[PDB]
Formats: structure tokens, sequence, C-alpha cells
């Protein structure tokens, strides 16, 4: 509760299930080695977006054929 | 009681009045939530458990 | 050719107006094609300031059994029609607009009139029936379009009802759409009295250029955010009402079909009962495809955002 | 004698003010009633301001801390009232809002009071900042507020476990509803530093009044404060994610205009 009230993390607590549901949280520092992971994560997101874009185009072509 | 149930008619109707007020208090108590034990209601109403079950 | 409908052939229109095929059949005109421009302008006029009872003229042409509306415009109404009819300085304005259009290009003449019904449904009242009957006397054809600005919010979409009257004394041979509409207590009386004195045209929108333009603009500025949950259809009042209305329509169809089996040789019943079955099926199909499109946008986005990588 | 409305208004106002320090509500309530009855007849603006101040004082005194806060806030944005008197009225509004029953109306009043800079001037500025910005309340802020209120508690004392502590528990349960999806009796009581029976009773009272949403199960001892199914939680998270994307993109463009030039060069090259 101290961390949440200082506007660090936003979320909800489930005591019956003993779970901490965090809707939003701040990030950490990135200077030396996490950049490669970020680039890999960004590349995966870019590839995934392109795959969905190609998939939408294929469905549009299929709809035109129908 | 010397001026509340002293009248035989009010003496007859006091049971119904108590039943009605207990019903109202019970309904008000059980409105906000669900799945409540009976002995707690009996202690809150200051009556027997069987009366709570009947009500 | 998407833009073929925009070509105006004056001689062809004169030929059709000289032929007058509508005199040979009172059900001659069956379809009403409305431009995206005219739809938008009429809905925008109808909405005006919340729920205002307004009216205007429609410019367009005829093509076989189809009436085509290309444009629309309004008339001056000093003191909210303080005189008879919503016209006041109408003739002058109309003529000026016509000549101005003929110069700048618009060569389409009067094809009908439109007016709004704020929150009472798309139908023709006794006044509107008499108006469209007089509009069938002068200006031979003419069509009465009715809009609902308040039902564009309530129902969510709402169609622009297009109607044509029957001549005095003439009976619809069997025409019975059995279409249910919610009409206020102070309006349902008049509605039921003059409902059979006219018929509804099939309203359709040619996929032109004006329509897709608006679709792009909205989904590129305001509806660019395709989140908003994914289903406002979840609120089960519009679908459930359509589902319940569909149930009632087919239940009445079965009741008529069951009674129609004892009568051998009633051709009118057959056509009308099958017409009801067809209309009810389309309403279910349109509702079905709307929900399917709702989940399709849901699935693609939800799958992407959650577990893309 | 047919006394003019101003004289009757002044007399009833004086009686009402006298009764506030003699501590006798019944008759002063009736006198405020009659002063309001003849109030919409008078003319003097300063007399009307004095009447409104006295009426807000009466509302603060009886139990109407929320209505007193509303009246004091309405009177705070005035001109003829002395700046010192305006600040005092705003301080009374703030203290009433803090002491008010913690609900939607109190939340709206707290949000409204988080705008005045003379609110920031006051010593309770931090207090309502904590209230509105959402936090849990300990027992150390009690002393200063209690001292400020009326060298004890506002209105005429409290003795209802202190109205200060009633409001503290109410706002603590509100903050719990903000975070805790559900909570057990013992842990909730430990959080509120009260016995579990007191915690469950106060939670049930808040739910009955509509100031805290949820339901209580007595078998397992678990009070399910809030459960937003699965769609509203997911939609807000995506919306927050997209908003943070937009905030980032604006920050790079503003703080690093060279990136915007680089972005234009990159998009033109490809
Ligand atoms: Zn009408």
């Amino acid at each position: 509760i101290e961390a949440v009230y200082t506007d660090i993390i936003q979320g909800k607590l489930d005591q019956r299930n003993q779970l901490l549901e965090v809707d939003f949280c701040i990030g950490r520092d990135i200077r030396k080695k996490d950049i490669n992971n970020i680039v890999k994560t960004l590349h995966e997101w870019c590839d995934g977006c392109e795959a969905v874009l190609l998939g939408i185009e294929q469905q549009v072509l299929r709809a035109n054929q129908y | 009681h010397s001026n509340i149930m002293d009248d035989p008619f009010i003496r007859e109707h006091i049971e119904e009045l108590l039943r009605n007020i207990r019903t109202q208090v019970l309904i008000k108590l059980i409105k906000p939530y669900t799945r409540i034990h009976i002995p707690f209601i009996s202690k809150e109403l200051n009556i027997d458990v069987a009366d709570v079950e009947s009500l | 050719s998407i833009d073929e409908i925009y070509k105006y052939d004056k001689k062809q229109q004169q030929e059709i107006l000289a032929a007058k095929p509508w005199t040979k059949d009172h059900h001659y005109f069956k379809y009403c094609k409305i431009s995206a421009l005219a739809l938008l302008k009429m809905v925008m006029h109808a909405r005006s300031g919340g729920n205002l009872e307004v009216m205007g003229l429609m410019l367009g042409k005829v093509d076989g059994e189809t009436m085509i509306i290309m444009d629309s415009f309004a008339l001056p109404v000093e003191g909210t029609e303080t005189r008879v009819n919503a016209q006041a300085a109408a003739y002058e304005y109309m003529a000026a607009y016509i000549e101005n259009a003929k110069q700048v290009g618009r060569l389409e003449n009067a094809i009908g009139w439109y007016h709004s019904h704020p929150g009472y449904g798309c139908w023709l009242s006794g006044i509107d029936v008499s108006t469209q009957m007089l509009n069938q006397q002068f200006q031979e054809p003419f069509v009465a379009v009715v809009i609902d600005p308040t039902r564009t919010i309530s129902a969510g979409k709402v169609n622009l009802g297009a109607f044509r009257t029957y001549p005095k004394g003439y009976k619809p041979p069997d025409e019975g759409p059995s279409e249910y509409q919610t009409i206020p207590l102070n309006k349902i009386e008049d509605f039921g009295v003059h409902c059979k004195q006219y018929y509804a045209l099939e309203v359709s929108y040619f996929k032109s250029s004006l329509d897709r333009k608006l679709l792009e603009l909205l989904w590129n500025k305001y509806w660019v955010n395709t989140l908003s949950s994914s289903s406002l259809l979840t609120n089960a009042d519009y679908t459930t009402g359509q589902v319940f209305d569909l149930s009632e329509k087919l239940e009445q169809s079965e009741a008529q079909l069951g009674r129609g089996s004892f009568m051998l040789g009633l051709e009118t019943h057959d056509r009308k009962s099958e017409d009801k079955l067809a209309k009810a099926t389309r309403d279910s199909c349109k509702t079905t495809i709307e929900a399917i499109h709702g989940l399709m946008s849901q699935v693609i986005k939800d799958k992407l955002f959650n577990q893309i990588n | 004698k047919q006394y003019n409305v101003d004289y009757k208004l002044e007399t009833y106002l004086k009686i009402a003010r006298l009764y506030l320090e003699d501590d006798d509500p019944v008759q002063a309530e009736a006198y405020i009633n009659r002063a309001s009855l003849l109030q919409n007849e008078s003319t003097n603006e300063q007399l009307q301001i004095h009447y409104k101040v006295c009426y807000a004082r009466v509302l603060d005194y009886r139990r109407k801390f929320i209505e007193a806060a509303q009246r004091y806030n309405e009177l705070s944005y005035k001109t003829i009232v002395h700046e010192s008197e305006r600040l005092e009225a705003l301080k009374h509004a703030l203290h009433c809002t803090i002491l008010a029953s913690a609900g939607q109306q109190r939340s709206r009043m707290l949000a409204t009071l988080f705008k005045d800079e003379r609110c920031q001037q006051l010593a309770a500025y931090g207090i309502l900042e904590k209230m509105y910005l959402d936090r849990i309340i300990r027992g150390n802020q009690l002393q200063e507020f209690a001292a400020m209120l009326m060298p004890h508690q506002k209105a005429t004392t409290a003795d209802g476990s202190s109205i200060l502590d009633r409001a503290v528990i109410e706002h603590n349960l509100l903050s719990a509803s903000k975070l805790y999806n559900n909570i057990t009796f013992e842990e909730l009581g430990a959080l509120l530093e009260i016995p579990a029976a007191k915690a469950e009773k106060i939670a049930s009272q808040m739910i009955t009044e509509g100031r805290m949403n949820g339901f209580i199960d007595q078998i397992d001892g678990i009070v399910h404060f809030e459960t937003r199914e699965a769609l509203p939680t997911w939609d807000k998270q995506i919306q927050s994610l997209c908003f943070q994307v937009n905030n980032l993109l604006e920050k790079i463009s503003q703080t690093a205009p060279e990136w915007t030039a680089q972005a234009m060069e990159a998009q033109m090259a490809q």
C-alpha cells in the first residue's frame, strides 16, 4: 500500500486468492545489456504486426474473390 | 408495560408488532450482503435461533 | 462502374417522363437509391438542434422501378412555419436553387420530399399521406422520405423510410409486410388509420465514392481507436428486441399458414406468407453478420495485444 | 408592529447564533426554519451573507457536515466577505469535508476543494491532499486535526469514537475498495487497527449507505469489495497502455525535436 500510494504501481489486491493484481507499473534502468532484449522484443512486435497486416490483406483478397 | 400492553387489544397486537419490527430489522440487516450465519442474526435480534429461522 | 449512376442523361429522363410507366402499375416504383451525400444532408438537417420537426426537397431521377435521390435542400421557415405548411418563402428559394444548380452543374430535378419524425418512427401521417397524394397529382411520381434523429441515438442506426401513396379508392391487392414499429400512444391511432393507404419502397445505397469517404474519415480520426470494449452489442436491448420481434413475426406467419391450409385456392396468402418468411430471415441474417463483424474485430485486436510476444 | 423583514431576520439570526453556544438544537432548528421562511423576503446583501454563514454553522453543528461543506464552499467564492473570513469559511468547509461521511458527495467535494490555492495555504492542505490522492490513514495525523477542529472535535465534540476516527475508518475502507478486491475479517481489522467485529459492522454500514460497493460473506469471513469481471479491467489496461504510448511519442517529439527530424528522414527513406 505504501508503494501504491506513492504513485509507483497501480493495481488491485486479492486476499482470498493471495494474489497481487498490478494494472500498471514503472520500468527499470536500461543502459548496457537489456537494449538487445528490447531490440529483439521490438523486432518481434514489428514482425507480428506485419504478419497480421499480411493476414488482413489475404482475408480482404479472399472476400473480394468471394 | 403498565401503559403499553395494559390495553388488552394492544396486548393482542404487540406480538404482531414485534414480528413486524423484527422482520424489518432482519431485512435491513441482510440487504447489503449475502450468505450470513443464523446465530449472528439471533444475537443481533436478541431472540432465539428458532424464532430467527421461522422469521 | 461505381460512378456510372452520376451520369445525367436528360433525353432519357424526358423519354421516361413522356412514357409514364407508373400509370400502368401502382406498385411500379419498388426501389429507392439514396446518395451518401443526400442521406448525410437529410440526417444532418433532421438532427438540426436535437429533435426538431423539419422538412426539405429531394433532387434526383428515375431508372426503371428505381427512384434515385442525388441531393437534398431545405426551405425558409420564418417563425417555425407561422403560415400554412412548412414553406413560407419556398417557391422563390426552390426556383433560385434549381437555376443555380443547372449553371454550376446539378441538372437533377425534384424527385421527392423528406421530413423528420423525432422519436415516433418512420411512417406517413394523415397530413403526409395527403401531401404525397398531392405530390402524385402535380410532379407525377414523387416519394416521401421519413427520418428519425432521436432513433438514430435510440435504435443506434435507423433506416430512412421511403414511401409512396395509393390513389383514392385503390386497395393493395395483398401487400402485407407485417412489419412492427414502436409508435407512441398519441401517434399509433393515426398511424393504424392511414397505414394501408401507402407502401414502403426498398431503400438501398449504391457503393459510390461519397460513402467510403465518410467511412475512412471516421475510422481515421474518431473511430481510429477500435477498442471501446468491442461489443456495445452486449447491451441486450437492441438484439433482444430484434430477436423478440423476429419471433413474433414468424409466430404470426405459422398461425396464418395453419389457417390457410384449409382454404384451397388462395394465391394471395401464399405469396404474402412466404414474403414474411423471407423478410424475417434477412433481419436475422443482418443481425448475425453484425455480431460476426463485432467478434472479428475483437479477435484480431485482442489476440494481438495480449500475446503478440 | 409589522416589523420589516430585516428586523425579524436579524432577531432570528441572533437567537440562532446564541443557541449554537448554549447548545440546544431543537429550538434553534425551528428558528433557522422560520428565518428561512422569512428569508426570501429581505433585501440586505450583508445580512444574507451573515444568514448563510450562520446556516452553514448550523449544518456543521447538527450532523450535516457535507451540507455545511457545500454551503461554506459556496460562500468562499464571495467578494464582500473579508479575506480572513473567506479563508476561515474555506477552512470550515475543508474540515467538514474531511469529517463528512465518506462517499460520492464527499469525494466530489474533496475534488472541488483541491483547486483553491488558499486551500493550499491552510494547514489541512496536506490532509485533503492525502484524502483525495488516495492513501491509508494511521493514528498519528489524528492529533493535529483534533487540536484544530474545536480543541477536541468540530460541531459540539463527537464521542462517537470521534468523528475524526469515523471519517478515518470510512476513508480507509474507501481506499481498501480502491485496491483490495476482497479482504478477510482479521486482516481488515488489523489494517484498520480495530477488532474484526467492528470492521465488519462498519463495512456493512458503508455498503448499506451506498458509500462502499461490495458484499460480505460471513462463513469465510471474506468481504468482496470490487470485482470488475474481465472486460472493464482489460479495456482500461489497454487504454492506459495506448495512452502511455501516446505520452511517450509526444515526449520524444517535444524533448528531442531532432528525433522528429530523424523520424521524418526515416519515413521518407523507406
Ligand atoms: Zn410526418
